[PDB]
RNA sequence: UUGACCUCGGAUCAGGUAGGAAUACCCGCUGAACUUAAGCAUAUCAAUAAGCGGAGGAAAAGAAACCAACAGGGAUUGCC
RNA sequence: UGGUGAGGCACCUUCUGAGUCCCCUGGAACGGGGCGCCAUAGAGGGUGAGAGCCCCGUAUAGUCGGAUGCCGAUCCAAUGUA
RNA sequence: GAGACCGAUAGCGCACAAGUAGAGUGAUCGAAAGAUGAAAAGCACUUUGAAAAGAGGGUUAAAUAGCACGUGAAAUUGUUGA
RNA sequence: CGUGAGCCCGGGUCGAACGGCCUCUAGUGCAGAUCUUGGUGGUAGUAGCAAAUACUUCAAUGAGAACUUGAAGGACCGAAGUGGGGAAAGGUUCCAUGUGAACAGCGGUUGGACAUGGGUUAGUCGAUCCUAAGCCAUAGGGAAGUUCCGUUUCAAAGGGGCAGUGCCCCGUGUGGCGAAAGGGAAGCCGGUUAACAUUCCGGCACCUGGAUGUGGGUUUUGCGCGGCAACGCAACUGAAC
RNA sequence: AAUAAUUCUCACGCCAGGUCGUACUCAUAACCGCAGCAGGUCUCCAAGGUGAACAGCCUCUGGUUGAUAGAACAAUGUAGA
RNA sequence: AAACUUUCAACAACGGAUCUCUUGGUUCUGGCAUCGAUGAAGAACGCAGCGAAAUGCGAUAGGUAAUGUGAAUUGCAGAAUUCAGUGAAUCAUCGAAUCUUUGAACGCACAUUGCGCUCGCCAGUAUUCUGGCGAGCAUGCCUGUUCGAGCGUCAUUU
């Protein structure tokens, strides 16, 4: 009776949400994320998968920050406005 | 609740004796605010809110 | 223009009407959003936000002056670069040099010389 | 279940916005390729894993 | 009694700094077995993979307690 | 020891050649035939089919500009503590 | 910026709302899917049908291009003919 | 045409590129690998769609009715139920209106399907508060390190009063998480919606916290009387420990 | 306190009580089993008769009449004899 | 003889091979060095006239300011006063800003939109209670400040 009968007595969800990664791997007994780690500061990721790092890298989101940086380097991190601009 | 009885009385100028809050299946909150029964809450909403 | 602001315009004015524009603003979106339940709410709700912002830009000039002879300043107005750039030893320090090095530059420096001429 | 747990509640939320079909005009945009919502999801199909 | 000094503390005291990300290349630590030996144990794979710590646009090394044995070369790095 | 800077780099930015000539096929010539032009430009792409001359660009400089900081070619200033 | 490279079962897993949809308690695993036409000009109107649709009729160079859309092989199938 | 791999031509479809010759080059030739991916057969209109006793008549709707609806009859669950509620789990399946296709292994006018709207109201219910088994910080000690042990220790650990500082008093000892079934302050009746109710409406209450007035009680040798007693009465001061 | 104080553990009077959940199923169709699967999944309320009895059998309140159907009645079956 | 079975052709099916293409991949070469407690990478939730996803953005939300260009966007009305415009656009540039809840994540926690403490302002008879708004409260380490402790210790008074 391990197979159709057992899986009947399955409704206990042992993995809930995660603060730091939003997935459904936040361990409920041990307040330890599966994918991110997350009781500690460090996140998780080895180099034994290589696809787990691919999906979790920097380009994978909305780079809210980073995407600035590289217009800001280009000139030259300006400061100022262009030479006579309207309004203080 | 406070927050929103406090916006009313600026807003619309209106005053309320309580009022029941909600937060339906959309996300979004939905209010009941009861009116004081000297006033009609009828009359209002026709000029108010324009909600005749 | 009827629910435009232009920004020329508000330039111009202080922040005290600029607060009373940005209060009678506010009230004819919120009449117009419940006239919607029952395409000027889209020049209504980029006018509130050029006034917010000249609101803010008269604040951090302002702000800019008063700072201007202090030594600390709010991290708001300080510059910000990289973090590594702000580590950086500053330019004082970086061309300060030892006593005994400027001995061996103000006499025997890099000289301008040529060959083959004599 | 009846007791939500406003965090839950909140994703519940989002899940059903979400499952809507696309709007008529958006098939008739010079250069469309959008046919029919690929991502529809129903409670008999598919779990949404909370 | 007061005033020093030494050591050890408090403070939401004034001003600062560190962590995380990334790790293709770089500096270290730690560290296998599959495999080859037609078996296998030293060996080999390999001072490699995995794991951990730390930087930069490069890093590291670097101005001889060096190489030589010559009529002597003369910091480090890289190629043949 | 201070000074004064040509320009010559490094930055971006505007501008710079020549057919839509005639006939046939074709839904449409960017095809075929004839007559021409530009080329320091016949790289590339688009335009209703294989387009140097229809359009963007392409080849040489030199001009419409302006931001900053690097270097020197001429010239003029001085002075000795220690 | 290029190529004596690959050309939609190839080339990266991804030429497309691809680390997406989906699976697993989880660590993780992980696809399929490009092409009407120059231009939607994406079939007005009449008639049969409850309707889907059909038959006329019309657009186009072409519907032997009708959105199940460039061409349309074979396996397999229907009708006609031998 | 060639012994052959193959080459060439005619006819039909199609709409934008392609070929011969000489050299160079390679991800260069398929019948198999229980080969890989995709597609398609015979079997085959075949096996089958047979547990849970069971349906029938009339009418309406509709193009169409065994499985839509109303009425009538016949039955079953037979209160450890095929009833009325909930915990976990699910997430809009709830309600109204409408419906082509697909799904409901027969049909479908019907639907937990599809499309558009609507729907969940709390001082009194629960969470929130407490601690349990247990988990994690702090002081410290290991470990190359990710980190491991430690939960009161070999720690200068905290908590309140008076007028942003001053002055006092105590200290044995000084954190957090962990139960929608444990402990726990307090709400009942009637009515109401297509969909909510101890939550809305009407009436009538209760608890906690904070302010503060009147009445009453006590007191002119300052903090109540009665009963033998068990005890009673509307009050009837009470700091640290 | 003797000229007014005082217990605001007596009565009445005054003000306020924030945040989140709340629909629906809880199963022979809303959970898990690839599914609208004879499986599995915690609990409360529990009528009448017979009968020792929440045994079996019949009925009331409440709920269903849902499981592809029609016609024949060969062999061989499955279940009841 | 028909039916059925088998073979071929035409047409019609099923299926998506072949041909041609290509805003994609791959490899090589050249140049550059720029994340974060002034809050990064990542995550969640929201924002459009009519949007589910993608992209973009953050309550100033398919975005504001500034500069340049110079007449659009486009699936429909909506901008026609924006036509000298003192200026359209899902434009380009980008030096000023905004930047919800989180996250190294920093008052303590978090399976809770939970529980706190300090200051200031406003309202309720209020220094103590209640509500609203704003600014704050992590750890380690460094320099200094100030307040201390120790018969560790010096001198004097005593
Ligand atoms: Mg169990
Ligand atoms: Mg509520
Ligand atoms: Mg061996
Ligand atoms: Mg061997
Ligand atoms: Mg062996
Ligand atoms: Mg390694
Ligand atoms: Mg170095
Ligand atoms: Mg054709
Ligand atoms: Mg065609
Ligand atoms: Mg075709
Ligand atoms: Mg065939
Ligand atoms: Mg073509
Ligand atoms: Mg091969
Ligand atoms: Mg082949
Ligand atoms: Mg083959
Ligand atoms: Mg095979
Ligand atoms: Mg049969
Ligand atoms: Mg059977
Ligand atoms: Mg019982
Ligand atoms: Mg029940
Ligand atoms: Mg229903
Ligand atoms: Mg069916
Ligand atoms: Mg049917
Ligand atoms: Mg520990
Ligand atoms: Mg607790
Ligand atoms: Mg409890
Ligand atoms: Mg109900
Ligand atoms: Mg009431
Ligand atoms: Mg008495
Ligand atoms: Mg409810
Ligand atoms: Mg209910
Ligand atoms: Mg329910
Ligand atoms: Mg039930
Ligand atoms: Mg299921
Ligand atoms: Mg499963
Ligand atoms: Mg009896
Ligand atoms: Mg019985
Ligand atoms: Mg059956
Ligand atoms: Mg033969």
């Amino acid at each position: 009776t391990k197979g159709t009968s057992s899986f009947g007595k399955r409704h206990t969800k042992t993995h809930g949400l995660c603060r730091r990664c939003g997935r459904r791997s936040l361990h409920n007994q041990k307040k330890v994320c599966a994918s991110c780690g997350y009781p500690a500061a460090k996140t998780r990721k080895y180099n034994w998968s290589e696809k787990a790092k691919r999906r979790k890298t920097t380009g994978t989101g909305r780079l809210r920050y980073l995407s600035t940086v590289s217009r800001k380097f280009k000139n030259g991190f300006q400061t100022g406005v262009p030479k006579g601009s309207k309004g203080p | 609740k406070a927050q929103i009885k406090q916006a009313l009385k600026k807003l619309y100028d209106i005053d309320t004796v309580k009022i029941n809050t909600l937060i339906r299946p959309d996300g979004s909150k939905k209010a009941f605010a009861r009116l004081t029964a000297d006033v009609d809450a009828l009359d209002i909403a026709a000029t108010k809110l324009g909600l005749v | 223009s009827s629910g435009k602001v232009k920004a020329g315009a508000l330039w111009s004015k202080n922040k005290d009407e600029l607060t009373k524009q940005l209060g009678e603003l506010k009230t004819e979106l919120g009449q117009l959003r419940i006239q919607k339940i029952v395409n000027k709410i889209h020049d209504l709700r980029k006018s509130i936000a050029r006034v917010l912002t000249i609101i803010n830009a008269k604040q951090r000039a302002q702000l800019r002056l008063f700072y201007k002879n202090k030594k600390y300043l709010p991290l708001d107005l300080r510059a910000k670069q990289t973090r590594a750039i702000r580590r950086r030893l500053s330019k004082e320090d970086a061309s300060r040099v030892l006593e005994k090095t400027k001995k061996r530059t103000t006499h025997f420096p890099l000289r301008k010389f040529a060959v083959k001429a004599a | 279940p009846s007791h939500k747990t406003f965090r839950v509640k909140q994703k519940l939320a989002k899940a059903q916005k979400q499952n809507r079909p696309i709007p008529q005009w958006i098939r008739l945009r010079t250069g469309n390729t959008i046919r029919y919502n690929a991502k529809r999801r129903h409670w008999r199909k598919t779990r949404l894993g909370l």
